[PDB]
């Protein structure tokens, strides 16, 4: 995916 | 789209210098924009971005922008922005930033200034961000941002662009990254054991040169051996390459 680390 | 430059009190000089760039644009004095009442979807020149001339357009959802986007863009309509909330000027134009590890108000106020200067923003950390913003170092975001070598800043870095590009025009590269660049071990508590007094005292000065805190459990974040139990090689490597390693991969 283009999600390289998701949100917090 | 029509052009509709909104003359008002408190404007820049920049606002001025739009005017004589410049048939489909309109020049309104105060009063015919304070007579506005819907939304015709053109594009409005507002300067500043205070008053009840800005605040009353921007209630009504018209499309603002400030004059030093006209500077930028100059005749290019498709260089504008194309977004729901006022665009002051492009100082952050083609940069796309994620936050990381920072308070959520502040996370929102970055969000707002960024966007406001002409950038992108995004919650989570995809192929198209160029500038991670943190907090502190050892998040997730964090670390794959430094796998890639992408600069990893402190929020001040969006404020002072901010603050600076209020008076004149300039973009995200007329400050330097390095004097922004989060700090290798800002927010760790670095602890220490089986290390020669040497070594320990070098340890206490690279911990306090590169943002972190040195202390001599629940007040230590990391736990160089011979909580995060790791290495030395982690410390020195973390300096060397310029980010905080990835503990996991020094155990």
């Amino acid at each position: 995916s283009p999600v390289l680390a998701e949100d917090s | 789209f029509l052009v509709k430059f909104v003359k008002s009190s408190g404007s820049s000089e920049y606002f001025l210098k739009a005017l004589e760039s410049i048939e489909h644009l309109q020049i309104l004095e105060e009063e015919a924009a304070l007579n506005i009442k819907e939304n015709d979807k053109s594009l409005y020149i507002c300067d500043p971005f205070t008053g009840v001339v800005f605040n009353h357009l921007k209630k009504l959802g018209c499309r603002i922008v400030g004059p030093q986007v006209v500077l930028y863009c100059m005749q290019s309509q498709r260089c504008v922005p194309r977004a729901e909330y006022p665009v002051y000027n492009m100082t952050m134009a083609d940069v796309t930033i994620s936050c990381t590890t920072l308070d959520k108000d502040v996370r929102e106020e970055v969000h707002k200034y960024v966007q406001m200067m002409g950038g992108r923003v995004y919650r989570d950390l995809n192929m198209s961000v160029t500038h991670l913003i943190a907090g502190e170092v050892g998040s997730k975001k964090y670390l794959v941002a430094a796998s890639l070598k992408k600069p990893v800043l402190l929020p001040s870095w969006v404020k002072t662009l901010w603050d600076k590009s209020q008076q004149r025009m300039m973009r995200y590269t007329d400050v330097n990254m390095e004097d922004y660049a989060c700090p290798v071990f800002l927010g760790c508590t670095i602890c220490v054991t089986g290390l020669s007094s040497s070594d320990r005292k070098e340890v206490q000065r690279l911990t306090a040169e590169h943002g972190g805190q040195y202390s001599g459990m629940n007040e230590c974040t990391h736990l160089i051996v011979q909580v995060h139990c790791v290495p030395v090689q982690w410390f020195s490597d973390s300096i060397e390459k310029g980010f905080c390693q990835d503990e996991t991969m020094y155990k």
